[PDB]
């Protein structure tokens, strides 16, 4: 089986097959099954056959029950592993996840403030207090922030007459503030009445084309960790509230903006997005990258007319969901609580790092050992239940560099650090014994029971010269 | 609204002459003034827009000038096809408003009208009613007055008149006057007279007949 | 090669309404405003309003705010105007005209006459006009009490045209009256026969009236 | 594969002017010297009071390598009234799109704004200028009386443009009718003849234009990109246009009949927010005289081996068929976030093999976002999936990324050497670059080994030394070459032979050459175009049976042939290159007889 093409060097032998071994000396075709090599006469000490193995470095048990100290919370176990993979070999890791009963929650409320959201502002005047009262039944550490968006304030998305720049609703007439891209207004805080106050002080704006510029704001809300206020080791809920389509990517080319979004924080002194008129809208791909990297869960709270669009976006975005929002945000409190309860009743695995080129297979075991499914998600679980995952990992070719990888639940910071190290070299490879007697008086090197010839000498023992 | 007034409503010109038509607005119209030609058949064409700009397909003979409230159209080297009515129009402010119009008619040597009077037809009298028709043909200039005297007394009650457009071959006009009565009234008087007064003769041309007589 | 083709003459009783059309060709109809202008017989030009064909937006002279309503059919490149609540003051020729820009209207339709009258289609009475009991001689016709316009009149089926004067029709007790004169050489009448040919299509009427004495 | 990357012509513009945002060739009708057209939409001009009006430049080919602005319009903003501009040319992006056909040059300003005559507005109807030698006219088909977003006030006409075969213009305006977008086509003869500077909205006869539709189609961006080709076989070019926000951001491409603007065919993207339709092109790639459609989706995300979505971009290739159907294939980008497919440029027949070719740009790929352009060769089946060349941008920038490849134009033989050449724009470093196509030498090689079967006991040959004979055979290698275009009639080939090549590092080579006593022989050769097969024989033999116990594996005779490119150069400085699609090695094998 393993005696096929090639197979004339120990390193070459390992490459073709995971279950191939290599013999040393005799008492050509030394590449075969370890049992066959013993049958041919190879001793157990001489047989050479590295095998994929897993080393457990950190495996603190999953924490049970509410924890009074944020440091004794353990939601993923094991925490660190070294996976030595033989080239072509496959290993299955068991990963266990359990959501702790009290976990902090950050919620950044990101709201469309174009002219159709005036009614919406009126009905959320006490959302801050109503919301943190409900969230206090579920977590003891709820913080909330606020931000607003409209549109890139440039032609052709706004009128550019003096009158319309000063007041984009001057034509109605109605009091609107100048069009703006993204205003970060309230960093995350436990002060719910402060949230109430800032909402009560907000005034609508306007612009002239239906799709809005909220994707700019999502990028900034996800990436501006310090200014937004995201804390480690909490949930990060970004609630996007709009009744409109979203501009993306090269839509900004109409406005002469043709420099791709750069994925960096650009909040200026006024805490406004300062590249609004300079950088393209983000692409979905760019948003995915930064939402995953900052561990931010996106909740699309959008009206009936937009749900199907944003559902299709959410399919592409890990951890994203969609709630159906009323024309006046009358139900936004119920949307948020529902989305939060869904998140607490689910566990979805995520794998980050140098994964390109790896084969991964996932099997999830839910409801203790009863249910097996070939997904990376367990659902309909009670908080405190444990979701287990089989994660099979395979490297197809041999490599030189180790891979640093992370396995974590979507939405949570608890991470399993995984080091994938190739094992495509034999033990005998490092004992060359150069110029050995066994290769026609030093015309080669005796490595693994075979002669590696010096230049200008060909043969099984390097016995002829050219 | 902006009131537009073309002082002269009619003017006469010879082939090749230079014709100037003036238009005055009641306010500054900032050169948004256009000129239109209306031919006898009702066809309307734009000639000049924005005071002096020529519309495509319009001959160079037409040009326009002015600013503020006073504007003028100029036809140099008048052509036979240029006999028409010309209107100005301001487009500075709604509603758009036109001037009353200026008619340009060919000049001609004065010509006396050929007059003919006609008694009611036999067919009309059996039906009841009587119309006396008087034709004044091929006279220049257009101005003329018709008086109906049955027995030295003007009637001026049942009369109806009609005028022709200026004739193309010869720049003359023509005139039909019809005095309509009842058959009863017609048969009460004897003489019937169609009286025409024209610039060319101091004495009114008179055509008349006597009903009884033949 | 811009052409605005307007629909035919309209007739209606007082208080009724009429709708006329104006089809455009030679340019992209939906990119230019259409203007409407009213000319009363023996009177000047009066601006009614305009329509933006593609959006339906309209502006009107205050006079016609309740009188007219403008519409447009972009798929057939046709503008429409409806006149409602008709009176005799609404009898006129109505023109459509595309907007040049620069506050001017660059191309005009031929006009659509609107006649507001209670009269009903009445056939003409054609009366021969001979002189009374001399190098040339003038004969005539009288076409009285017909409705509606038009009538067509010829002499010897159009053989005689030079020396013919046909006058415009005039209203007479709510009906139209018309006259025509023909002039020939005195030697050629009565020796040859001269006949008035009158046709009123609206009545399927065709009369020929010869003039004898 | 034959583009010269060693010595490309390099052109520059003012810093920050986006020089290279648009590129085209300019070939006058009098067979005059050819030029390069380069748009610099942010360049400052001499127009009174105008900041960053933008300009289009004409660049000499190699006489001086100099670029001079073309004076389409020297004036500033016309005034409606005192202190009341009729139009606003500052930051109008003139030169954002540039296209040329013979004497005619069309350049547009998609962000030109105008006031209208009723109210003080600032509506980006866009404008264009058409130059035909002495005469220059303005072409603003969207500057009409259909005002505001409802109408054509935000159309931005000229955002994309093309010329038809029959001197019609195709113009895209992505903002019309609440960003539904619009296509407008006018005859160039109408555009010039009806131009009147006193009329701001010109009535063009025989104008074709898409019509306003239901609100559901709002925000689709029809006219974002355009291309022209015949797709109902009547000889009249039809209109192809990208519609990248249509179908709830799946993207669509509309094809309309070029005679009456009737809808003909549609394409729809497969992935949300891929920007399917960002770029479109039409060219016959498989040599059946049927135009084929190319559509770019630069944001398309592919699933990787690990299962992660990665934004690499995608291009779809649709071959037109007589029946009217299309045969579609997809081409994926190679680098994440590189936006493969941002620009698609028909190249003509780059290698003069009978099949047209194309270039696809990845403006943000490569090291430090320097940009990459991929060359794909056509064939009878369709487009070859693997790129045969990779052009790499060489310049880095300090603000906006270089964007090498964001615009491209090929299919013009600017040096008259018989192969079309390529312009690549790089507006983020204010650079435009011409790459010249090298002549392609096709080689026919032959290698004959006789006798094929070898009997060790058949020793009829005597070595130069004492030896006492060996078993021998003959090897005869032949080589023949020709080319198309400017080429010399004499070429120096390096030919190498290697006996028993199968045996690798540390294995016995059973056959050796008679003279050399080594398994390798190298021979320099001289061949002339069109010539006859030029052959050479030599003799080889087998070692004594004592020295190898492998008589089973066949003995392979291997032949390589390379060419010295420097010696074949021409007045241009342009070395030819070997046709990469015929392999430059051949091999035969002998066998040891058994008993
Ligand atoms: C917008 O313009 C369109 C093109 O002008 C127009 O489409 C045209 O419509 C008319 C009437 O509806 C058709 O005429 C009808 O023809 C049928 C039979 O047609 C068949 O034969 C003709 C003749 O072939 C010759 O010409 C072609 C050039 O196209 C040559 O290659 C060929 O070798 C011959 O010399 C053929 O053109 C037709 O082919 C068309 O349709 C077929 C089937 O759909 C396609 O396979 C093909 O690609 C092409 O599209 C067809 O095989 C007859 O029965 C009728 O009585 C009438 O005479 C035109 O053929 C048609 N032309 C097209 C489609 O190119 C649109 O109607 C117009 N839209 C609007 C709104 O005005
Ligand atoms: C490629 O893809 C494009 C876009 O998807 C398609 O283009 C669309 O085609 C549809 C179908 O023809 C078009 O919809 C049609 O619009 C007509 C115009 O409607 C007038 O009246 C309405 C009143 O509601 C106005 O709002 C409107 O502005 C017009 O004034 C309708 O009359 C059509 O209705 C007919 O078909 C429908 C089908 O449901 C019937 O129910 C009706 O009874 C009636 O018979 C129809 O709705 C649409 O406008 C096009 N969009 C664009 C942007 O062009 C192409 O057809 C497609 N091409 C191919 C080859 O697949
Ligand atoms: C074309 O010429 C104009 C001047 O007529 C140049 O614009 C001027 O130069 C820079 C823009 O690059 C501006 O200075 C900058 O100001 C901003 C805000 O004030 C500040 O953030 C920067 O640090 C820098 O100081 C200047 O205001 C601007 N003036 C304008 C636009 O009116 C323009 O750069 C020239 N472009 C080219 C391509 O040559
Ligand atoms: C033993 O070895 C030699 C090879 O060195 C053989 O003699 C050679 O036989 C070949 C036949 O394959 C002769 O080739 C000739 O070439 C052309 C056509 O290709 C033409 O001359 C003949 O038709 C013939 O095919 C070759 O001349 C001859 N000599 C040499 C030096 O190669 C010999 O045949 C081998 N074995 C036996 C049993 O003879
Ligand atoms: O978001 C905003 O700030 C602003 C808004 C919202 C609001 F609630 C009140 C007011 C406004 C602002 C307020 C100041 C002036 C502009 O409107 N949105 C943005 C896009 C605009 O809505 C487009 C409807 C398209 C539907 C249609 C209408 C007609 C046509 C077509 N589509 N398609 C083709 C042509 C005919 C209003
Ligand atoms: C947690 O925050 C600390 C500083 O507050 C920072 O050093 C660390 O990087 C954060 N966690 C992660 C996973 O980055
Ligand atoms: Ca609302
Ligand atoms: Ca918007
Ligand atoms: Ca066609
Ligand atoms: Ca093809
Ligand atoms: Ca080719
Ligand atoms: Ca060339
Ligand atoms: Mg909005």
């Amino acid at each position: 089986g393993c005696a096929l093409g090639g197979a004339e060097t120990c390193e070459d032998c390992l490459l073709i097959g995971p279950q191939c071994a290599w013999c040393a000396q005799e008492n050509g075709e030394r590449c075969d099954t370890p049992a066959n090599l013993l049958a041919k006469g190879c001793q157990l000490n001489f047989i050479e056959n590295p095998v994929s193995q897993v080393e457990i470095l950190k495996n603190k048990p999953l924490s049970v029950g509410r924890q009074k100290n944020s440091s004794d919370i353990v939601q993923i176990a094991p925490q660190s592993l070294i996976l030595k993979l033989r080239p072509g070999g496959a290993q299955t890791l068991q990963v266990h996840v359990r959501q702790t009963e009290d976990y902090p929650v950050d919620l950044y409320y990101l709201m469309d403030l174009s002219a159709s959201m005036d009614d919406d502002l009126n009905t959320i005047k006490e959302l801050g207090s109503r919301l943190s009262k409900e969230m206090s039944k579920l977590t003891s550490n709820f913080r909330l922030g606020f931000g607003s968006f409209v549109e890139k304030p440039v032609s052709p998305f706004v009128k550019t007459t003096p009158e319309e720049i000063a007041n984009p609703c001057s034509s109605i007439p109605y009091f609107c503030l100048p069009t703006f891209g993204f205003k970060h207004i309230l960093p995350l805080t436990n002060d719910a009445e402060r949230f109430n106050e800032i909402v009560k002080n907000q005034k609508i704006s306007a612009n002239i084309d239906t799709p809005e510029g909220g994707f700019d704001a999502i990028m900034q809300a996800a990436v501006c960790k310090e200014k937004i206020g995201w804390r480690n080791d909490s949930l990060h809920l970004l609630v996007f509230v709009s009744d409109a389509d979203s501009h993306f990517g090269m839509d900004s080319k109409l406005a002469g903006i043709v420099c791709p979004n750069d994925g960096l924080c650009h909040l200026d002194s006024k805490n406004e997005y300062s590249m609004s008129t300079v950088l393209e809208y983000p692409t979905i791909g760019q948003l995915i990258d930064k939402l995953v990297q900052n561990n931010v869960l996106l909740i699309f709270a959008v009206t009936q007319e937009q749900v199907h669009l944003y559902e299709n976006y959410a399919k592409l975005i890990p951890g994203a969901t969609v709630g159906l929002l009323q024309k006046d945000s009358g139900n936004i409190l119920q949307l948020i609580i529902s989305a939060y309860e869904e998140l607490r009743s689910e566990v979805e695995l995520e794998v980050l790092g140098d994964t390109e080129g790896l084969n991964l297979s996932f099997t999830a075991i839910c409801n203790n050992g009863t249910l097996f499914q070939h997904q990376k998600k367990c659902s309909h679980m009670k908080v405190g239940d444990t979701a287990s995952f089989s994660v099979t990992v395979n490297i197809p070719h041999c490599e030189r560099r180790s891979r640093h990888i992370i396995i974590k639940p979507v939405g949570l910071g608890d991470a399993l650090e995984l080091l994938v190290s190739p094992e495509c070299n034999c033990d005998c490879q490092k004992e060359v014994e150069v110029n050995s007697s066994k290769c026609h008086h030093g015309n080669g090197s005796f490595q693994c029971g075979v002669c590696a010839c010096h230049p200008g000498h060909m043969g099984p023992r390097c016995e002829s010269g050219h | 609204d902006i009131q537009m007034t073309q002082t002269t409503s009619s003017l006469s010109a010879s082939l090749g002459d230079r014709v100037i038509i003036s238009c005055r607005a009641s306010q500054d119209i900032s050169n948004y003034l256009s000129w239109y030609q209306q031919k006898p058949d009702g066809t309307v064409k734009l000639l000049i827009f924005y005071t002096s700009k020529l519309h495509s397909g319009v001959p160079s003979r037409f040009s326009g000038s002015g600013s503020g409230t006073d504007y003028s159209l100029t036809i140099s080297n008048l052509d036979q096809e240029d006999i028409a009515t010309y209107f100005c129009q301001q487009g500075n402010t709604f509603p758009y408003t036109f001037g009353g119009g200026t008619k340009v008619e060919m000049r001609r040597a004065d010509a006396a009208p050929t007059v003919s009077i006609f008694p009611p037809s036999s067919e009309q009298l059996t039906s009841g009613g009587a119309s006396v028709v008087c034709f004044l043909n091929n006279f220049y200039p257009k101005d003329i007055n018709v008086k109906w005297k049955i027995d030295g007394s003007e009637r001026q009650n049942g009369v109806l008149n009609s005028w022709t457009d200026q004739d193309s071959k010869d720049s003359t006009y023509s005139f039909s006057s019809t005095l309509t009565l009842t058959k009863d009234e017609y048969e009460r008087h004897n003489s019937y007279t169609c009286e025409a007064t024209h610039k060319t003769s101091t004495s009114p041309i008179v055509k008349s007949f006597n009903r009884n007589e033949c | 090669q811009v052409q605005l083709q307007q629909s035919g003459a309209e007739l209606a009783e007082p208080g009724a309404s009429v709708k006329m059309s104006c089809k455009a060709s030679g340019y992209t109809f939906s990119s230019f405003w259409m203007h409407w202008v009213k000319q009363r017989p023996g009177q000047g030009l009066e601006w009614i309003g305009y329509i933006n064909p593609n959006s339906g937006y309209t502006e009107c002279n205050e006079i016609f705010r309740d009188k007219a309503t403008m519409t447009a059919d972009t798929s057939s490149s046709t503008a429409y105007m409806q006149l409602s609540g008709l009176t005799s003051e609404d009898s006129a020729v109505y023109y459509c005209a595309s907007f040049l820009g620069r506050g001017a209207m660059d191309y005009w339709g031929q006009g659509t006459s609107v006649t507001v009258s209670s009269a009903k289609t009445t056939a003409p009475s054609v009366y021969p006009l001979a002189p009374v009991c001399g190098s040339s001689v003038t004969l005539g016709c009288l076409v009285k009490g017909y409705f509606p316009e038009p009538v067509t009149l010829t002499w010897n089926s159009g053989s005689l045209s030079a020396g013919v004067h046909t006058f415009p029709a005039v209203l007479q007790s709510s009906l139209y009256t018309l006259s025509s004169s023909v002039t020939v050489v005195a030697s050629t009448w009565p020796s040859q026969s001269i006949t008035c040919n009158v046709a009123h299509p609206a009545s399927s009427t065709k009369v020929d009236k010869k003039i004898e004495p | 594969f034959n583009l010269d990357v060693d010595s490309p012509a390099e052109y520059s513009g003012p810093e920050g002017s986006y020089f290279g945002f648009a590129v085209d060739f300019f070939v006058p009708s009098a067979s005059s010297r050819m030029f390069l057209l380069v748009g610099a939409p942010k360049a400052n001009t001499t127009q009174p009071g105008i900041v960053e009006g933008g300009q289009v430049l004409k660049c000499d080919w190699s006489s001086t390598r100099r670029c001079q602005p073309i004076e389409f319009d020297a004036t500033g903003n016309r005034d409606y009234a005192k202190d009341d501009p009729l139009e606003f040319k500052s930051h109008q992006w003139f030169g954002a799109s540039v296209r040329s056909k013979q004497d005619k040059i069309l350049a547009c300003a998609p962000l030109y704004h105008w006031r209208t005559e009723m109210k003080q507005e600032r509506e980006p109807v866009g404008t264009c200028f058409l130059q035909d030698g002495t005469k220059t006219v303005e072409y603003a088909p969207c500057r009409s009386q259909d005002i505001d977003a409802d109408g054509q006030g935000f159309c931005q006409g000229g955002f994309s443009i093309d010329f038809t075969k029959a001197d019609r213009v195709l113009l895209g305006g992505p903002g019309s009718f609440y960003w539904q977008g619009q296509l407008i086509s006018d005859q160039v003869a109408e555009i010039v003849s009806k131009y009147d500077p006193n009329v701001y909205s010109i009535k063009y006869n025989n104008q074709l234009a898409t019509r306003t539709a239901q609100a559901i189609f709002d925000d689709s961006y029809l006219g974002y990109s355009v291309a022209v080709g015949d797709f109902n076989g009547d000889g009249i070019d039809d209109f192809v246009s990208g519609v990248p926000r249509a179908a709830r951001t799946l993207g669509m491409v509309y094809i309309y009949d070029g005679k009456n603007m009737s809808s003909l065919y549609n394409f729809t993207g497969e992935q949300m927010a891929a920007y399917f339709g960002f770029s479109v092109a039409a060219t016959d790639i498989n040599g059946d005289d049927y135009a084929d459609v190319f559509i770019g989706a630069p944001l398309f995300m592919d699933r990787g081996s690990d299962g992660k979505l990665q934004e690499v971009g995608q291009v779809s290739v649709s071959l037109q068929r007589a029946s009217g159907d299309f045969q579609t294939t997809k081409l994926n980008g190679f680098e994440v976030f590189a936006r493969f497919g941002s620009a698609i440029a028909p190249l003509g027949d780059l290698d003069q093999d009978g099949f047209n070719d194309i270039a696809i740009a990845a403006p943000y790929g490569g090291e430090d976002k320097k940009g990459i352009v991929y060359i794909f060769n056509g064939r009878s089946t369709g487009l070859n999936a693997v790129p045969s060349q990779i052009l790499e941008g060489q310049w880095a920038a300090r603000s906006c990324p270089p964007s090498f490849g964001y615009s491209m134009k090929g299919a013009t033989d600017i040096d008259k050497n018989g192969y079309p050449d390529l312009i690549v724009g790089a507006f983020g470093v204010d650079r435009a670059i011409l790459y010249r196509a090298r002549p392609v030498i096709t080689v026919n090689a032959g290698l004959e080994v006789y006798p094929s079967i070898l009997n060790q006991d058949n020793k009829t040959c005597s070595l130069p030394g004492t030896a006492l004979k060996v078993s021998c055979f003959n090897v005869r290698f032949c080589l023949k070459a020709d080319g198309k275009g400017v080429l010399p009639r004499k070429l120096n080939f390096q030919v190498e032979l290697l006996l028993d090549k199968l045996k690798q590092k540390g294995a016995i080579r059973r056959a050796l050459f008679l003279y050399s006593r080594s398994p390798s022989h190298s021979k320099n050769m001289t061949i002339s175009r069109g010539g006859l097969m030029q052959c050479e024989e030599l003799i080889a033999y087998l070692r004594d049976e004592s020295e190898f116990r492998d008589k089973l594996t066949p003995i392979t005779i291997f032949m390589e042939y390379r060419l010295d490119y420097r010696t074949a150069a021409d007045t241009t400085g342009l070395q030819p290159i070997l046709n990469q699609f015929t392999p430059a090695n051949i091999s035969r094998q002998a066998h040891i007889l058994l008993d």
